[PDB]
């Protein structure tokens, strides 16, 4: 038995599940963060896109069945019979990034025609075939990534198995930048707390940058927001004192605290703030199968049920890799707004000079596009 | 038969409610302790107990004697201190003070005396401990305007 | 604190420091902190510190942090008004209730409050002290505490030529009797980062203590003159607030 191909939803039904999709995209991001931190070292930078990741998992969930269809729904925090998630995910696409999602298969893996078109319509990409020898398949994948990523992600894979049958790929870089340009002449070497010492990293500086911020008690952290282009914004969470390690801030982030902070930032006004932070330039390649097992999802290496995609009984995911190339420097859009005159005898300040956690947020559809941390700006 | 009478008792801290004289056999008496005393019936200090003139001629519950009420070691207060007295019994008086230049109490607290109920009490504050709130507006180091 | 000298935290043990609204505060008792309304305006949970000469990042982690319980603003304040206080800063005062009491010592002890009598009525010739980590002449940020002596100036010298068109020039800053003017002498004044600081004035009856006569509120071009919230007019509201929100 196999549940047939899913049914197309109407534009109002899919626009009705936008609130449903934006909520599971928050629960799923937190599960990816705890998995990524359990895989990298104790004090390492990492950057992953929880959106593009779920965009490829739901592309898989389109052709799943039996236990694989339900585990993918519980991993992605989806409700049952969520038939309008495929169209709702395509609509959440933002022009501030450039991401790719392809599925490579060996010649001996027959793809059902019910999926060749269902993948080319709901995600604009049909499964691509691989060559015969494994030597060409390695360079065939990296060049296809180096072509459809504007030469940003060059080496998505370092190796391919000889018995490669099923490959899942996703590389995304950030083409969006700040809505307000930073002055490069004010880029001063400011101190930065690392481990227990004081390292000097290149830091940007702006006396009246628009930053909407406050204090949250549940995290004991300063929560600030910065406005990007393409209706995007970068949220930055810095512990208040140095008494609280970033690890303690990580263990305190719940799905309730997350949603209680983003809804407080959508209603907090951007105010002329004095700001200082280092350049953000984090790239993270990670074997995503190691992440699936870190979320107790043992379907890609055992008992894989993908009847809607193929009718092959012996099928397992041969590889699965992700790479996020996020970079933000002194480049912006609206150079400046000026218009300062505050007569109040107070000071407004937000300063990121210690290990922190960043989330690139999509204010329109309300969902985390990127998510990561920075332990060393160097 | 001759109902042997029970003689009275030197009761300095107690009073016999039936009292009278020539207590006969099968005559119960209420030995009640005075204010500031209690009979510890082996456990909780009650204000009185009972004794029956038995057939021998002595009083039952002779092992019970009204003893002075103990208030116990006084509990300390926040930003405060109390000197340990020689005795914590009834009538003993203690004294609470605050810190020197950063606390001054309220006033007022004219020392506390162990009462008959078993609690430390002050003339007006009663069973309420004094509180040490900060002495306001005290610059620790005078500020010299360098000019 | 422009035109001022250095001062250890012992000179101002009541001086509270605020993080998000990089501003000042004033301790009044073991449970309540006094500051400006705009200080705890957009931040209903401030980050407070006491008992520290320096506010170096290396120092705030080793200084006593106060945990606030609730923020009480004076009802005569603005609301969702976009940061620019173009309308007014009348009734620029607020009370912060602390969850934990404050252990007082050589570097933390509260300041007294202005009495209800007529001697505490501020006037010309009176002198005052301002303390804060605001902007001096060198940097915009003062790591170690600065302080300067300011006299009570007439309010006529406050109303100065300062651009007052944040949005609609039609809006004009109004001066209320709930504000005190000071400065002028040697150019000493309070600038950005001093809001909530107590305008420490010696008590006329007990000449050994001090009381907060004003809180650093607003003003024109800093270094000239400005406006401190007259605390004597809000003594009835501070007492009616500390007693209602009792500590049960």
């Amino acid at each position: 038995f196999c549940p047939g191909p899913v049914t197309l939803c109407s534009d109002l039904e899919s626009h009705s599940t936008e609130a449903v999709l934006g909520d599971a995209l928050v629960d799923f991001s937190l599960k990816l963060y705890h998995a990524f931190s359990a895989m990298k070292k104790v004090e390492t930078n990492m950057a992953f896109s929880p959106f593009s990741i779920a965009s490829l998992l739901t592309q898989v969930l389109l052709g799943a069945g039996e236990n694989t269809k339900t585990n993918l729904e519980s991993i992605l925090s989806y409700p049952k019979d969520f038939t309008c998630v495929h169209q709702a995910l395509k609509g959440f696409t933002t022009k501030g990034v450039t991401s790719v999602s392809q599925i490579f298969h060996s010649p001996d893996l027959a793809i059902r025609d019910t999926f060749v078109n269902a993948s080319r319509t709901l995600y604009s990409s049909s499964p691509r075939v691989l060559s015969n020898n494994s030597d060409a398949n390695l360079e065939l994948i990296n060049t296809w990534v180096a072509k459809n990523t504007n030469n940003k992600i060059s080496r998505l894979l370092d190796s391919l198995p000889s018995d490669t049958r099923l490959v899942l790929l996703n590389a995304i870089y950030l083409s969006a930048k700040w809505k307000t340009t930073f002055d490069p002449k004010k880029t001063r070497m400011e101190p930065f707390h690392f481990k227990n010492s004081v390292i000097k990293v290149p830091m940007m500086n702006s006396k009246k940058y628009p930053v909407a911020h406050f204090i949250d008690q549940t995290l004991k952290a300063k929560v600030g927001q910065l406005q990007l282009s393409h209706n995007l914004s970068l949220v930055i969470l810095v512990p208040q004192n140095l008494k609280h390690r970033l690890e303690d801030m990580e263990q305190a982030l719940s799905p309730s605290v997350f949603k209680a902070i983003m809804e407080k930032l959508e209603m907090s006004k951007f105010q002329p703030t004095l700001l200082t932070l280092p350049r953000i330039k984090v790239t993270t390649s990670q074997d995503m199968l190691s992440i699936m097992e870190k979320l107790e999802f043992f379907d890609f290496s055992y008992d894989l049920n993908l009847c809607g995609l193929t009718e092959d009984p012996d099928l397992q995911v041969s590889a699965m890799q992700h790479q996020t190339v996020l970079e933000l420097t002194e480049t912006g859009v609206e150079a400046a707004a000026a218009s300062a005159i505050s007569v109040a005898r107070t000071l407004l300040v937000f300063e990121v000079q210690q290990p922190f956690l960043f989330v690139l947020w999509d204010q329109q559809h309300k969902f985390p596009v990127f998510m990561g941390r920075v332990y060393d700006p160097r | 038969t001759g109902s042997m009478p029970c003689p009275k008792e030197d009761t300095p801290n107690s009073v016999w409610e039936p009292a009278k004289a020539k207590y006969v056999f099968r005559d119960v008496v209420q030995i009640t302790c005075l204010d500031g005393f209690e009979v510890v019936e082996g456990r909780v200090g009650a204000t009185s107990f009972y004794s029956t003139c038995q057939s021998n001629g002595k009083w039952s519950n002779s092992k019970l004697k009204c003893q002075p009420v103990d208030c116990g070691i006084p509990e300390s207060i926040e930003n405060g201190k109390v000197e340990d007295p020689e005795s914590t019994l009834f009538g003993s008086v203690i004294r609470y003070t605050c810190e020197e230049p950063y606390y001054y109490m309220e006033n007022g607290g004219g020392e506390y005396h162990c009462a008959g109920n078993g609690s430390w009490v002050n003339e007006v504050l009663g069973p309420e401990l004094p509180k040490c709130v900060p002495v306001c507006g005290v610059p620790r180091e005078p500020f010299e305007e360098k000019q | 604190i422009i035109g001022g000298s250095d001062a250890d935290i012992k000179n101002f043990p009541w001086q509270v420091f605020f993080d998000n609204p990089w501003a000042g505060g004033a301790l009044i008792n073991e449970y309540w902190v006094l500051t400006a309304a705009h200080v705890v305006e957009g931040n209903r949970e401030p980050t407070m510190y006491v008992g520290s000469t320096s506010v170096q990042t290396s120092r705030l982690a080793k200084s006593k942090m106060l945990t606030p319980e609730h923020v009480f603003i004076h009802p005569g304040w603005k609301l969702l008004e976009v940061p620019e206080g173009r309308t007014n800063f009348d009734n620029d005062i607020a009370l912060v209730r602390l969850k934990d009491p404050v252990k007082m010592g050589p570097t933390v002890s509260p300041i007294c409050l202005p009495g209800t009598s007529s001697d505490y009525n501020l006037m010309d010739g009176d002198l005052g002290l301002i303390s804060g980590w605001g902007r001096t002449e060198k940097r915009d940020r003062a790591v170690r505490l600065k302080a300067a002596r300011l006299p009570v100036a007439p309010l006529r010298k406050c109303k100065e030529v300062k651009v007052e068109k944040p949005t609609a020039d039609a809006e004009a800053y109004v001066f209320t009797p709930n504000m005190i003017c000071a400065g002028g002498e040697k150019g000493m004044d309070s600038c950005k980062g001093d809001a909530g600081g107590a305008f420490a004035v010696q008590d006329p009856n007990d000449k050994t203590k001090f009381y907060a006569a004003g809180l650093v509120s607003w003003g024109p071009q800093c270094g000239t003159y400005g406006l401190y919230t007259r605390v004597k007019n809000y003594v009835d509201w501070i007492m009616k607030t500390m007693q209602e929100n009792s500590t049960p």
